[PDB]
């Protein structure tokens, strides 16, 4: 799904 | 392929663990990003109908839904349009609860494929639609370009493909947790173009948190 920034 | 993967049975395999414990429900296929779920569908709906309905356009009889999960896609987007779906995951659990999660919409569900993708043909000829939503990262390079040269085969006549995926700003992202590459504009659309598919256009998806990885839609064939 989404992803958050690394 | 633009990163060759030396051991494509583990990478794989660790996939296949991280699912298992993924719950079967529209929360977990969101990853607990459950209030994008609604803003992703609005906009998954608005693209299609950009795309599908008049002369030269997809038609609206077959579409396949693959990296289903339990058929949140096929429920909201794509069951409203087409007269029939068919779902394609690895996870037989969700293509089972897929018949619940679905309700009276489930009716219009020809067949669920329990395949992984990179082992799956796509019925030849068959789809006016192919949707590609939040799977391609877990496939490798090489895997990816044959998957989508694969989808152009099961498209009908007008037919396209629609890739729907997070693509990181530069450069790449391996999550070997849940053995998926976040790829970026360049090494996607060069795959996109190296599978013998051409762009007929793409969207930036809109309302998600600045925080999360950009997301995009390709309308393909
Ligand atoms: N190699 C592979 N082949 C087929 N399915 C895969 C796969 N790797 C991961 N998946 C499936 O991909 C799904 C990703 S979660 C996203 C599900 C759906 N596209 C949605 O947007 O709601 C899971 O159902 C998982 O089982």
């Amino acid at each position: 799904g989404p992803r958050r920034r690394s | 392929s633009h990163m060759v993967i030396n051991g494509e049975m583990q990478f794989y395999a660790r996939a296949k663990l991280f699912y298992q414990e993924v719950p079967a429900t529209e929360e977990g296929m969101m990853g607990n990003f459950i209030e994008l779920s609604s803003p992703d569908i609005q906009a998954s709906q608005k693209f299609l109908r950009k795309f599908v309905g008049g002369p030269g356009r997809a038609g609206t009889d077959c579409a396949l839904d693959c990296g289903s999960g339990i058929g949140r896609v096929s429920k909201h987007v794509l069951l409203p349009v087409f007269n029939s779906v068919e779902l394609v995951d690895m996870m037989e659990s969700f293509l089972l609860e897929a018949q619940n999660y679905l309700q009276v919409k489930g009716d219009k569900v020809e067949s669920y494929h329990c395949y992984s993708l990179q082992e799956f043909t796509p019925p030849f000829r068959r789809y006016d639609v192919i949707w590609i939503q939040w799977v391609s990262g877990h496939l490798t390079d090489k895997d990816l370009l044959a998957f989508l040269s694969r989808c152009r085969d099961g498209l009908k006549e007008n037919g396209i493909i629609i890739l729907k995926d997070n693509v990181a700003r530069e450069g790449c992202i391996l999550d070997l947790s849940d053995s998926s590459v976040t790829r970026d504009m360049d090494i996607l659309r060069s795959l996109i173009r190296k599978s013998g598919l051409v762009v007929l256009g793409q969207e930036k998806q809109d309302g998600f948190p600045e925080q999360c990885i950009p997301v995009w839609m390709f309308a393909l064939h």
